[PDB]
């Protein structure tokens, strides 16, 4: 078939229009750099608007705090898979980022001084541990995510952006190891576009439906991961998926963590309000890994709730029904749309759900993307970014903290805007493009498009999700997982014989999801083989053949002379699988975790310890 | 493939620029408030007619009726009288209708007092049979 | 002249005319209910009473024969008091309707009594607040003209 | 068993000088979800693919989704399904929008709108940005609320028939409420170009007060009272000023 094509050339390129999307369209349109966001969707339909329970920073509004308790509580949070630098720079600019956005016009939240309302969350804590539950989740009461996209989408109107409303992102262009730009299908009219940019900014969410119940968007899909592999970049961390506690039982949307931290609990069938056992001391309100984890536990040992004994409850009823309507307004409300519930009178079916992705594009500090070879370690790939859930920086290692999440959407995003004004210098002009860049990306549109086999779209996204339900659950066995693995790569096999109906390009709905189609099983397999690989638990990633976490000491023991275990031998290292996109082979390799703050100066490296809540 | 055009911007609007030429002062604002009181203040009138009569009463009813009803007709002329349905230049006609139109009916009400049965008169003069 | 969002608006309008797009379905679709048909009906009685002041006013003025004359022109027909009040209702109601409705739209103007229900009692209060005064206005002056032909002690 | 029947407009631009038709489509409703979207994915997703609809979010918080059923504008991911299988609930997409391809209508014009009001705080004395959170009292912290929640879905303006006639100069409902959502924030310092905007005949003022756009949000909104609001402040009932910033702030 023939195609139309079309060339614009631009300072900056993002793919993503969320969170982290805009905030760094911000930076760079302000700095007057000549900016195209790519948005396969109109950019306040994006996730981060779905977004709940709040950003978390210092703000000191309801008791003194200080930015290295939640510093301490990140690196925590991360079970020590966390790249301690990267985790400063978002702990440290956290006060800051979060104020700068009331200052936008987010309207937060507010305390009886006119200050910004904070709440509890999952997993914190005062002064290094040692203190009570801590306070520090500013929020727009129950809505914040979508107070925050909005702002940012509102205040991003003011900075001359060049916006590209429902274009969908094929591929990364790339030359030498160097992104020039990126090439996108327009959804309304059908053309094809390639942007020539200096730097590109991937901020395009996760991957959450990869799995078949999720809290996720039907647009998160991880496409920009996809790009990624199929750049020729490996992924960091795929196996580590953050499963949420608190997900409606029928069709898994969230409920937040705010419920908890505003003072409910989950409920089993005795009655019992069993987080008491599970972790004595933070209870209900421990990291997110432990309490799925426990629900999942009392839920296979017998004590599940209702007709299948196969969810708990979320029992908010206990509280008084004035700040259960002034904190928690769309939460009640979804919860008597969904699960036809009052939550005054009667608690919700909750059950874990597949939430965020702490995995994906790989980056430094400077939020730069890296090829990690062993012989000469990271090195840049020229002129490529990435923040927001697709990113790892790891910044939240094995385990993202509640409401860091929107933190290191805006904090990174800016970081990008502040870390490219440093770097790109503007004698370097804008790219030309290799002889026919991407006419594979066009390619594998064509073969997609008028798709003929005898396997429908439709029916292959079905059991890719069943499979990753089953295989790479809460917890999980080496053999489950091998199993899981084989009837993985069967199915990236089982994309030839792929079928679709639809043979227009003005909004073809089926072609753009079985592209997505495409991007999440390179996502997937993935996940699955890293997962398959990783012989210890920690964070959200728990063996049950494998309970140990297993780093180069004991940290169970005074450490005094015990020989450190050899990086081939202990599994404090980010996962890294690099995939042939055409034949999926997988091969692993292991990057080393970084332990050195920004300055040691400002604040001290945080020494790994036995994780309990 | 290799045979691409150069594209332009997707048509934007742009909240800044082309929001700081044009500025032009002219408030509808202080005359919607008008228009609001006066289809108020003809409250008690509608009643009191029921009652009072007289040339008098003939004439201001249908001298604050003319007026109400010529902003009325010409909020509808401008709601459907669009230039998008009817181009540009029968817009401008219908738009000059809803004036000639408050003109005659005028007109014909001041005839209709001054040498007819009367306003007021004219609904005794139904009302009985 | 117009504001620079009208300005772009109509470019749009005319862009979209270029693409020969089809106008999604509006009217013919539109679940009925009270919000928008108390709104029609306001106007239309609006518009249909300052017809007839038009046609009536003018109509009078410009031809030959006058206005009693035809109070005339038409008892000497064998009118049914029935029909004769089923007249003068149809008369009195879009006046009293007109009115009624038109002091609650001012509410609305000025924010007051906006919720839905408010709304949807306004409707109901309004309209047979009107079929009232106006039944009442009919048949009352029905009462010094069909007593006054039988009465008792 | 249940057999649901759906009517949807349909539409191809592709198709050389096609028209819209109406197709029905048969739902078993226990082999089903319980809302509309369910049912649109299902019936994509099994009986003809060439069926084409926006959504996302699945909870009803995009704003994705808003198309009109049953004769009124709602959200697809959020209005439950109809379970009287012998009538026959039918879907349109947004009243009197121009029709990409089957249930999308184009958005743009609305788009545009909104960024018109300018819809960022905007300050008198320019400050320092990440220096301060700016004071803002609780009881005028809720002036904002059922102002803030709206999602951009556009079911209110596309259901105002002043909208459908003159959405080229008539800002409508979704955009007033927004502009309105500016103007009363007490941070907000342009309060007065901000109405000296939608000071002339149209952008505001043809607002005939009719009542589609408070009655049709899904998210129980009402834009209505806002829309009155501005009226006031185009005329008598000026804007109450920020209360001061007490010491420690
Ligand atoms: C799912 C979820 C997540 C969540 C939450 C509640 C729910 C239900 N509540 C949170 C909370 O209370 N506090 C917090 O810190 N985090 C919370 N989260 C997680 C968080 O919201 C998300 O991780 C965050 O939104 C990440 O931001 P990001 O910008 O990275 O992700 P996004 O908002 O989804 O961005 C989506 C944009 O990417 C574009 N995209 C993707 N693929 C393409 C292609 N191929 N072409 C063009 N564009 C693409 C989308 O179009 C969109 O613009
Ligand atoms: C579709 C058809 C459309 C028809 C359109 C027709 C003409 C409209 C002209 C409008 C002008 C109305 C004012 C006249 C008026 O009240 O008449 C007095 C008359 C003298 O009485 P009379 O019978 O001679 O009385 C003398 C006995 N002493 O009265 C009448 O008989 C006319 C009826 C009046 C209307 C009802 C009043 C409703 C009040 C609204 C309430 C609100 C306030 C709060
Ligand atoms: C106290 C008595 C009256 C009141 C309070 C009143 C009020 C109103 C109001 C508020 C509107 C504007 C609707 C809008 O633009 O939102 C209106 C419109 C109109 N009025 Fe009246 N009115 C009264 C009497 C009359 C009478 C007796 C007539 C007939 C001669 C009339 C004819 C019209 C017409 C033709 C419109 C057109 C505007 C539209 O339909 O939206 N009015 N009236
Ligand atoms: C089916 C319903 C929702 O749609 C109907 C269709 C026909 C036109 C109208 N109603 C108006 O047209 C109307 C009525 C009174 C005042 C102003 C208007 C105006 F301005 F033009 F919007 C409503
Ligand atoms: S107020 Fe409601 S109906 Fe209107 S645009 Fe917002 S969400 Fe949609
Ligand atoms: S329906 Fe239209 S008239 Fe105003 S009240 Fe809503 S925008
Ligand atoms: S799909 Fe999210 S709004 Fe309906």
């Amino acid at each position: 078939a023939q195609y139309k094509v079309i060339d614009h050339a631009y300072d900056v390129v993002i793919i993503g229009a969320g969170g982290a999307g805009l905030r760094a369209a911000m930076g760079l349109g302000e700095a007057g750099f000549k900016t195209a966001v790519v948005t396969k969707m109109f950019p306040t339909r994006s996730h981060t608007t779905a977004a709940q329970g709040g950003i978390n920073a210092a703000l000191g509004s309801m008791n003194p705090d200080d930015w290295k308790w939640h510093f301490y509580d990140t690196a925590k949070g991360s079970d020590w898979l966390g790249d301690q630098n990267a985790m400063h720079y978002l702990t440290r600019n956290a006060v800051e980022a979060v104020t700068e956005l009331e200052n936008f016009g987010m309207p937060f939240s507010r305390t009886p001084e006119g200050k910004i309302y904070q709440r509890s969350f999952g997993g914190q804590s005062n002064n290094y541990g040692k203190g009570g539950v801590a306070k520090r989740t500013c929020c727009v009461a129950d809505r914040t995510g979508h107070s925050m996209l909005h702002t940012l989408y509102g205040n991003s109107l003011r900075c001359h952006c060049t916006f590209f409303i429902e274009y969908f992102a094929l591929d990364l262009l790339m030359d030498k190891g160097r992104c020039v730009g990126v090439i996108a299908l327009c959804l309304e009219d059908g053309t094809i576009h390639r942007f020539r940019s200096k730097r590109t900014i991937v901020a395009t969410g996760g991957y959450g439906r990869a799995y078949f119940s999720c809290t996720t968007a039907h647009m998160n899909t991880g496409d920009g991961t996809a790009l990624a592999t199929r750049a020729g970049i490996a992924l960091e961390d795929l196996e580590f998926i953050q499963f949420h506690p608190t997900g409606i039982y029928g069709v898994g949307c969230l409920i937040t963590e705010g419920s908890r931290g505003e003072g409910g609990f989950l409920v089993n069938s005795e009655g019992e309000r069993f987080m008491e056992r599970y972790a004595p001391k933070a209870k209900d309100l421990a990291s997110r890994d432990v309490v799925s984890r426990a629900e999942t536990i009392e839920i296979m040992e017998g004590r599940g709730v209702g007709p299948e004994k196969d969810h708990i409850y979320l029992q908010l009823h206990h509280l008084p029904a004035e700040q259960l309507h002034q904190r928690l307004p769309g939460i009640s409300e979804t919860a008597k749309i969904f699960a036809g519930v009052d939550v005054t009178k009667e608690p919700i079916p909750v059950i874990p759900t597949v939430h965020y992705n702490m995995g994906g594009i790989p980056t430094n500090y400077k939020a730069q993307v890296i090829k990690y070879t062993k012989e000469g370690g990271d090195k840049i790939v020229p002129g490529l970014y990435a923040c927001g859930e697709c990113a790892c920086h790891s910044v939240h290692g094995a385990n993202r903290l509640g409401a860091n999440s929107l933190l290191d959407a805006v904090v990174f995003g800016r970081a990008c805007s502040i870390n490219i004004k440093e770097e790109l210098k503007p004698d370097e002009k804008i790219p030309e493009l290799p002889e026919g860049a991407g006419e594979e990306s066009i390619a594998n549109l064509d073969a997609v498009r008028y798709a003929n086999g005898d396997v429908p779209t439709a029916e292959l996204r079905l059991t890719m999700q069943k499979t990753m339900q089953k295989h790479a659950g809460v917890f999980r066995r080496g053999d489950i997982l091998a199993e899981g693995v084989k009837k993985m790569m069967d199915l990236s096999k089982e994309l030839k014989r792929l079928k679709t109906t639809d043979r227009s390009l003005i909004w073809n709905s089926d072609l753009t999801e079985s592209l997505e189609l495409q991007n999440l099983m390179l996502n997937a397999t993935q996940t699955i083989v890293a997962a398959e690989n990783r012989k210890e638990s920690r964070g959200a990633h728990a063996r049950d053949d494998f309970p140990k976490r297993e780093d180069e000491y004991d940290y169970s023991k005074p450490i005094e002379g015990q020989t450190k275990r050899p990086f081939e031998k202990h599994w404090r290292k980010h996962t890294l699988t690099k995939q042939d996109p055409r034949t999926g082979h997988i091969t692993l390799d292991y990057r080393p975790v970084i332990d050195k703050t920004l300055d040691p100066a400002e604040v001290d490296w945080i020494p790994p310890i036995i994780r309990s809540y | 493939t290799s045979a691409a055009v150069t594209g332009a911007a997707p048509p934007q609007f742009d909240p800044i620029a082309a929001e700081k030429g044009f500025k032009p002062l002219h408030s509808h604002g202080t005359l919607f408030k008008i228009e609001r009181y006066f289809a108020a203040a003809m409250v008690p009138l509608i009643p009191a007619a029921y009652f009072i009569h007289g040339r008098e009463m003939d004439l201001c009813l249908a001298l604050a009726l003319t007026l109400h009803v010529h902003w009325g007709v010409w909020g509808v002329v401008n709601d459907y009288g669009r230039p998008f349905v009817l181009g540009d230049t029968l817009a401008a006609a219908v738009r000059v209708g809803a004036y000639i139109f408050t003109a005659c009916l005028l007109a014909g009400l001041l005839y209709f007092n001054e040498h007819d049965v009367g306003l007021t008169r004219a609904f005794e003069m139904v009302w009985e049979l | 002249e117009k504001t620079p969002i009208q300005v772009w608006g109509w470019d749009y309008l005319m862009r979209q005319r270029a693409l020969k797009r089809p106008i999604a379905p509006h009217l013919t679709i539109y679940k009925p209910q009270m919000t928008w048909m108390v709104s029609g009906l306001h106007r239309v009685t609006g518009c249909a009473m300052a017809g007839t002041l038009l046609i009536g006013g003018v109509g009078f003025s410009v031809l030959p024969l006058d206005f009693t004359t035809f109070v005339e022109f038409i008892r000497g027909l064998g009118i049914p008091w029935v029909i004769l009040d089923t007249f003068k209702f149809i008369i009195a109601f879009p006046i009293a309707f007109h009115t009624l409705n038109g002091i609650r739209f001012i509410g609305f103007d000025m924010a007051k009594g906006t919720d839905i229900p408010s709304i949807y009692r306004g409707a109901y209060l309004v309209l047979g607040l009107a079929a009232l005064i106006s039944l009442a206005v009919v048949v009352y002056p029905r009462w010094e003209r069909h007593k006054k032909a039988t009465l008792p002690t | 068993k249940r057999i649901k029947t759906f009517e949807i407009y349909r539409f191809n631009p592709e198709e050389p000088g096609a028209k819209p038709k109406l197709q029905k489509f048969d739902v078993d409703l226990d082999k089903c979800g319980t809302m509309v979207l369910d049912a649109l994915i299902k019936i994509k997703n099994e009986v003809d693919p060439t069926l084409t609809f926006r959504r996302s979010c699945r909870e009803g918080i995009c704003g994705s989704c808003a198309m009109n059923i049953a004769g009124e504008n709602t959200l697809a991911c959020i209005c439950n399904i109809d379970q009287n299988t012998s009538k026959t609930t039918k879907i349109y997409p947004l009243p009197h929008m121009f029709v990409i391809k089957d249930l999308v209508p184009d958005m743009n014009l609305f788009y545009a709108q909104y960024a018109s009001i300018q819809p960022w705080l905007q300050k008198k004395t320019k400050i320092n940005l990440g220096e301060k959170q700016q004071y803002q009292s609780i009881k005028e912290q809720e002036k904002l609320d059922g102002l803030y929640e709206c999602i951009l879905c556009a079911c209110c303006s596309a259901s105002c028939p002043s909208y459908w006639w003159n959405a080229d100069k008539y800002l409508g409902p979704a955009v007033l409420m927004q502009a309105y959502r500016w103007i009363i924030d007490s941070r907000d310092d342009s309060a007065a170009e901000r109405l000296a905007r939608m000071q002339d005949g149209f952008s505001a003022f043809k607002c005939h007060t009719i009542m589609n756009c408070t009655k049709t949000c899904p998210k129980h909104l009402n834009p209505a009272r806002a829309i009155g609001e501005i009226k006031m402040l185009l005329t008598k009932m000026k804007t109450k000023p920020a209360p001061l910033p007490t010491p420690a702030n």
